[PDB]
């Protein structure tokens, strides 16, 4: 959530990676107790939408130092956890860090 | 399936064609630097056109009482046509603008680094150099029957060099809406008569200068440079290919 | 928007499956329940003006203190606002009635209406007096078909139960 | 994601009025059609895997440069990514068939794929060829004129719906290029 | 288990809402498609034995090398297994057919079948020969009702399209 | 997560055979019932918020120790958590009405609730009283014998189904204790 | 544009001191080499067009998906742009040979080539294959071991220089990918 | 930078040609004149210190009014600046002498020097006194070879004829 991609390509790639993670978690159609779960009581979902967009705006306002540190960190960390001397995914992590940040998956 | 919900990034084709996109989020920075830097070049050469402070004959822009605003409408539409290009036209423009900026740089290492570094910045250098110098096609003035004739012939051969196909491309586009044509005709005639009313030494250094652009476009041909020594408006007729027209 | 086919396609998309026979039975139910609530939608687009008129008139018939000079609705323009607001509500009942589900009525009208109405000193009990007035004035056989009427009842009840 | 219904409702919301009979009449053509669209989706979603396999295998048959070394299909990795991409395309097309509007197809898959494939060096012409083969195979299944598998159906006319499906595959093939 | 009701329920549980008319509409589709599927389920419980017998007999009629002494099915106990395996499959088609959707057929038979069948040296094409044999021996009017038959078709095709 | 259908299927799977005609006959009683269950769930889900308000208000009314300081309803925060918990309970009850089986109620709500209230010191007898009041109010709505609101329904008998819903509320009230 | 001279001088300017015997010694290796580089440049610049023809022809030979319809070599216009691109690549490589430093190659050709080919959908692995074939053909001409044309030259050792030219081709092939 | 091989490669790049025999003869003349002016570069890197010292000392020996309390060279720090400036000049003569041509000496030292020197009250005649002092103290046989010396003369004269 904190990391913001710098391109149309990293938007679609990052989106796709996240989708593939959640689809790897749950194959069956029925939603699983826990998970995302925006709705507990009526009127929750809208606040969820609002808090989400606000955190997107603060994710947008960040400094140069913070952004660059977050990108190196996300590239390395997601490599150490999900890239096992595999030049394709090592390449597509170092290339686009927001996909790696989607690959953190925790 | 886009990752960012709010203000999702949409780099322009020009931004992507160039190396501006980067890890640091430079794309905001580099794109901005180019825009500001480009104006700087234009304001420098507009400072060279009017040293004394009053606007010259070149900057008149309109005789009819509302034709100035028409030029403002036309300038923005022309930039919009510049933005509607395909991929290959963009890379073709960035390479040819690059090489022409380097050939106008006259070997200054520093400048060459800053033309490769800022492709967007170079293109306005080419245009603004050729407008400030006076060695441009708009500023051609024939002075015999044979100059006028060979600007017709030379001009036609240039337009055949630009559109080999029968389809008129984006680059020509005289009008946007109805009644645009007649107004563009009016201002276009006012430009030529306006050029008639320049000062003397400006026209003399324009002639020499158009010859100097003729030598470069001509490159190594005794024939062509012989003709430019015969008639200097041909050097103005050497447009670059990064124009269509 | 929340609807039948958007719930099923959304679920299949989140799961990453093809649409199997379960979604087919869901859209079967959609295309069978359709004609009823669309009939109700036709009659709502018929006489919405008298619906809004009786709604707001009975709304101020119950709550007179609104036209007193504290409470908000104390000028002709703001009674036009109260009437105008109801018109929005009946049109969103028409929209959600056409869609099937509560999708457009929730996402246009209900979502974040708590902050707006609680901010601008707007009482919900006035709205609920209007809607329950219309729901009591409704009918079994005389204007509509009974089955479709039930659909209308549902949507209107949802509005009330999304307000307070 | 907006179906037929939500499309009519959003257009009436921009028009800022009630939906009306006209729009309701076109909606009665949709709902009154119904199980022709259902049987159609049953046909495509039945033979799904096999469509995707035949289409991409045919795509590699037209130009063997893909499976040639240096081509984008040259490895098992690349071939698998290829197959799942055709499968996802077919998936969203079927979504757009049940939906009656291409909103889901435009938002969830189409919006930003061209730039992505260009950034990864997927050849777009090859993809449009594959979309075209999936088009022909899926329209042949949807008209039950497939020469291999031909199942019993209640007879009638469903050419308009075939024109709709052809329009969604033309939307994808026009989008990838 | 993946079913129309579960999807409607799951969607409402993930959203945190009371079940509005959309799930009711989805349910209506369930109670309307129910009879066609359940009739097919009755007949599948009728003659499953002959279905499995012709399925496996035609399966080894196509692939003879399996009873050769490399490949797996080369002993009487393993032909009993092959026959037994199919019986699980037809019983799951009966289960999913009664449920509505692909729920029990997916979660009992399909999920993780790839590792097991790829591990134990088991070819899918033998299964597909069996299923397609049954699908070609099917019928329009003589045994079943046509409409319910379509449901059966769908389920069987799903098994094939989940297998290879 | 199991409805009627899935319960029949799981019972037949423990029995390890095919479903048959007997279980299908009970399922034909379910499907043949149908819109009585639909109209029932429409009735409870219509007046749902109203039911939660009345039931919790009645629960506070019988014993004012809850609103007394030291009681678990003494503050706005804890009264809010009380009201949303009554709402969520009614939500899952309505889910068990559509499902026909208490699987969703056992798995998605009941699983870990008694421990949670024990860990928070919520009085369980008070909760069973509130579930009882929601039971009475919800059966009164579901039979359309509600003293304020009496809407048109096609005539008939829905007592079986009210016994089902009474069973679910007795399951919840027995569970919270 | 910086040759070996300007590279030594820029390095000494960043070091902020005078020239010095070490950098002058490497410059004496350059100057003392001299006409080996002259004869080398004469060799590659002589057989340049033929190198471009052979290398692009071989590149089409390894994978005929280029010439297959949908491939980027399927037309005469795309093939002409292909031939002039190979020619201009070899032109800037020969510039880097006279120069002794890759500055002209980095500025005038390399700076924005990857983005260009990505924007045009040019297959990058096929370009690196073409650069590889031009590498081997150019080293074979530079050592005068070409099996078709072998011209008479004053004898000696030019392995170092071959290593330099191989470094330039590896720079281009590394850049296009 | 302006040099032999950069002029020829720049001309071939602007022309769009392969480097023909003309550029080969140009770099032939570069590699033939090279050893001389690189020897002069070696000796300049040898004794630049006493070159700058006698240059500046003779520069204030000619112009005493600079250490007068009006002009810029009236403090010890600015005489250190004057000597330092001369050190940059001799280092640029060494750089352009190594390169061949006037490239780094033009683009680093000459370009934009007019605005700085004219702005900061710096007289050029003091620099010209320094350079002409070095040119008159030069030598025919004793320190250098005569031919390379001529190269040094050229570079130094270029500086003077680029200054005033
Ligand atoms: C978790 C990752 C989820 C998966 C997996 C999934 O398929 N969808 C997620 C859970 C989910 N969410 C809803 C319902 C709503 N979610 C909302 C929040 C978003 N809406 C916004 O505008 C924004 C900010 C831009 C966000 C974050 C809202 C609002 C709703 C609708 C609320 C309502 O009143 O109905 C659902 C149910 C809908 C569906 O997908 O079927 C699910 C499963
Ligand atoms: C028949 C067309 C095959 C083949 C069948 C064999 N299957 C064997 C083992 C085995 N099969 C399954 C799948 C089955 N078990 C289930 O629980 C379900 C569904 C609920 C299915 C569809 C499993 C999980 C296993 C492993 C456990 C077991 O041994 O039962 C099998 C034994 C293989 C061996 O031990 O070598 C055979 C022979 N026989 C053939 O000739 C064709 C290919
Ligand atoms: C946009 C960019 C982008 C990527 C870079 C990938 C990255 C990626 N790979 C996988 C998933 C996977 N990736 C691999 C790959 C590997 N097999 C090995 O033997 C090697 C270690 C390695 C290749 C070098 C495997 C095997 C899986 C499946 C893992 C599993 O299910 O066990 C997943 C989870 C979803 C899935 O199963 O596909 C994701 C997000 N996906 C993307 O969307
Ligand atoms: C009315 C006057 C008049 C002229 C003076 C010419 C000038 C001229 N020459 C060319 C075009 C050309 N001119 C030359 C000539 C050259 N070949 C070389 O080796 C030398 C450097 C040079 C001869 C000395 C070449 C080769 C082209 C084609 C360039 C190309 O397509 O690459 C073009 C573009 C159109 C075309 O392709 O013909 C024009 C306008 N045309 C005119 O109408
Ligand atoms: C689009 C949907 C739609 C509806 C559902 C109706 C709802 C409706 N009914 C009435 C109006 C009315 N509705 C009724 C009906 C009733 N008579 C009784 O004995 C019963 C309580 C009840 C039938 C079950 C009556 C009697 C009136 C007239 C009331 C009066 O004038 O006193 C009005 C006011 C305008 C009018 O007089 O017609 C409206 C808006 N109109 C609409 O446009
Ligand atoms: C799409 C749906 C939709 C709605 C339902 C309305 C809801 C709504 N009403 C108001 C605003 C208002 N609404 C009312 C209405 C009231 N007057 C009273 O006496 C009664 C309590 C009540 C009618 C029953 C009034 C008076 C205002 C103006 C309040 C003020 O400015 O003081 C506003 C703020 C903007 C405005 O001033 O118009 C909004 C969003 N608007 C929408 O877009
Ligand atoms: C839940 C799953 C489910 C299905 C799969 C369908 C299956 C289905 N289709 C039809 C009905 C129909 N289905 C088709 C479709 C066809 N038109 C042709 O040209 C082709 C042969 C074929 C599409 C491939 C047609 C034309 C009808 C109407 C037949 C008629 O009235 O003559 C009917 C009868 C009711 C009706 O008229 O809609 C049913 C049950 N319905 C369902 O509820
Ligand atoms: C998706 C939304 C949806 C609805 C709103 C209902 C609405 C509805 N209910 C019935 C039908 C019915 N609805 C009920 C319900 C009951 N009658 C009573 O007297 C009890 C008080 C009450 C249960 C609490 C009954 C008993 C019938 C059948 C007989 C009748 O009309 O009353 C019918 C006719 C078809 C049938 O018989 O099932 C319809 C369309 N159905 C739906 O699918
Ligand atoms: C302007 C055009 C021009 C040329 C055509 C060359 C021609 C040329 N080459 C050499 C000289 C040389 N030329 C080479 C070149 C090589 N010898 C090999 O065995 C390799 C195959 C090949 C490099 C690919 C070598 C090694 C020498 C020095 C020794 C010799 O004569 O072979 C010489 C003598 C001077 C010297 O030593 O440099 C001359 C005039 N020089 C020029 O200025
Ligand atoms: C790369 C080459 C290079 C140079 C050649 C110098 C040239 C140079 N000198 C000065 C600046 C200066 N240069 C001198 C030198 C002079 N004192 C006098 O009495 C004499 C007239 C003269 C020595 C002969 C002085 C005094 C200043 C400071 C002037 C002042 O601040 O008033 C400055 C402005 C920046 C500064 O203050 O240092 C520059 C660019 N700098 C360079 O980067
Ligand atoms: C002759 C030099 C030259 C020019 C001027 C050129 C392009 C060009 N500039 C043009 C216009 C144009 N360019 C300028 C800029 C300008 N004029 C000057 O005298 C100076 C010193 C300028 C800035 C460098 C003006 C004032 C105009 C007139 C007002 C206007 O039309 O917007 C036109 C005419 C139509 C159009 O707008 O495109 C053209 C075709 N291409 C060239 O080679
Ligand atoms: C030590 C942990 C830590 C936390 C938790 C933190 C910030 C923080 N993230 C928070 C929230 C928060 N952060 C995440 C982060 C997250 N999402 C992911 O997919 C992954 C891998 C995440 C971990 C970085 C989620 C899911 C949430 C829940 C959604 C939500 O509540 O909006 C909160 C709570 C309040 C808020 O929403 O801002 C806080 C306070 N800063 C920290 O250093
Ligand atoms: C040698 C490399 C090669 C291939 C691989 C095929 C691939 C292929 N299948 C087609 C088209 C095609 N493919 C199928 C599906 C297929 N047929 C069936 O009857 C069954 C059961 C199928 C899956 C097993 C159908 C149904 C069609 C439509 C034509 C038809 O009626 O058969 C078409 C025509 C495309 C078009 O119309 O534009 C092609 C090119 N062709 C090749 O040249
Ligand atoms: C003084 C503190 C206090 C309360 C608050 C009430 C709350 C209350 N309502 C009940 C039950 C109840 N409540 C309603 C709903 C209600 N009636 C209507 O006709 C309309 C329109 C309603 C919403 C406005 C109905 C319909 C019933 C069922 C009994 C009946 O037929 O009225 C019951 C009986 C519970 C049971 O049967 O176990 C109680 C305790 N009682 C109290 O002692």
């Amino acid at each position: 959530r904190t990391v913001r991609p710098s391109s149309k390509a990293e938007d679609y790639m990052a989106g796709s990676v996240r989708m593939q993670v959640y689809q790897k978690g749950n194959a069956s159609g029925v939603y699983p107790v826990g998970g995302c779960e925006d709705g507990h009581a009526k009127g929750d979902a809208d606040l969820r939408r609002v808090i989400a967009l606000a955190s997107e705006y603060r994710a947008a306002q960040q400094g140069a130092a913070a952004v660059t540190g977050a990108q190196y960190a996300s590239s390395k960390m997601a490599i150490q956890l999900y890239g096992h001397s595999c030049n394709h995914e090592e390449g597509q992590f170092c290339d686009y860090p927001a996909v790696a940040a989607a690959m953190c998956r925790y | 399936v886009l990752r960012t919900v709010l203000r999702s990034p949409v780099p322009s084709g020009a931004a992507t064609v160039y190396g501006y996109v980067g890890r640091g989020n430079i794309s905001v920075i580099l794109a901005k630097a180019d825009e500001y830097m480009a104006k700087s070049v234009r304001k420098q050469y507009l400072a060279k056109s009017n040293p004394y402070g009053t606007f010259g004959v070149q900057c008149t822009e309109g005789s009819v009482k509302f034709a100035a605003d028409f030029s403002r409408i036309r300038a923005l539409n022309a930039e919009f046509r510049a933005k509607l290009g395909s991929a290959s036209k963009k890379t073709f423009d960035m390479y040819e603008n690059r090489k022409n900026a380097i050939s106008n740089s006259h070997g200054c290492h520093h400048e060459e680094t800053q033309f490769v570094g800022y492709k967007g910045v170079s293109s306005m250098y080419n245009v603004s150099k050729s407008e400030a110098s006076g060695s441009c096609s708009r500023y051609a003035s024939p002075e015999t029957v044979v100059e006028a004739a060979m600007l017709r012939f030379m001009d036609i051969q240039v337009k055949m060099a630009a559109n080999p196909t029968g389809v008129y491309n984006i680059s020509c586009n005289e009008g946007a809406a109805r009644g645009q044509a007649e107004d563009v005709r009016v201002a276009a005639l006012n430009a030529a008569f306006r050029q008639g009313q320049k000062s003397l030494g400006k026209l003399l250094d324009e002639k020499y200068q158009q010859k100097k652009q003729g030598y470069s476009f001509a490159h190594g041909c005794n024939y062509e440079e012989g003709l430019i020594n015969k008639y200097p408006a041909l050097g103005a007729a050497f447009r670059s290919k990064s124009y269509g027209y | 928007m929340k609807s039948v086919i958007t719930t099923t396609i959304s679920a299949a998309d989140a799961a990453g499956r093809f649409p199997s026979s379960s979604d087919l039975e869901s859209i079967q139910g959609n295309i069978q329940r359709a004609s009823a609530r669309l009939e109700a939608a036709e009659k709502l687009s018929g006489n919405h003006e008298a619906v809004v008129k009786e709604a707001g008139d009975a709304c101020f018939a119950k709550y007179s203190y609104l036209k007193n000079s504290g409470e908000a609705g104390d000028s002709q323009e703001k009674i036009n606002k109260c009437y105008r607001d109801v018109d929005h509500y009946m049109r969103l009942i028409n929209y959600s009635l056409v869609v099937g589900g509560t999708g457009p009525l929730d996402e246009w009208g209900i979502a974040g209406s708590r902050e707006v109405y609680r901010t601008l000193n707007l009482p919900g009990s006035a709205y609920i007096a209007s809607f329950t007035f219309t729901r009591d004035r409704l009918c079994v056989p005389r204007d509509m078909s009974s089955q479709a009427g039930v659909e209308f009842v549902a949507a209107l009840d949802y509005v009330i139960n999304s307000l307070s | 994601m907006l179906d037929a219904f939500s499309r009519v409702v959003v257009n009436s919301d921009s028009k800022a009025a009630y939906v009306g009979g006209s729009d309701l009449q076109s909606l009665k053509t949709f709902i009154s059609d119904g199980n022709k669209r259902l049987d159609a989706v049953n046909c495509i979603v039945s033979n799904a895997s096999c469509i995707v396999s035949d289409a991409i295998s045919g795509m590699i048959c037209e130009n063997p440069g893909l499976i040639a070394p240096g081509g984008n299909c040259y490895t098992n990795r690349r071939m698998a990514a290829c197959l799942r991409d055709g499968e996802i395309i077919l998936r969203y097309v079927s979504y757009a068939l049940l939906a009656g509007d291409s909103s889901v197809l435009d938002d969830r898959c189409l919006n930003g794929l061209k730039e992505t494939y260009i950034a990864l060096g997927v050849p777009t012409a090859s993809t449009s060829r594959a979309v075209s083969i999936m088009k022909a195979a899926s329209t042949a299944f949807i008209m039950n004129t497939a020469s291999g598998r031909k199942i019993e159906i209640a007879a009638g006319d469903c050419q308009a719906l075939q024109s709709e499906a052809a329009a969604y595959f033309d939307k994808v093939g026009s989008a990838v290029d």
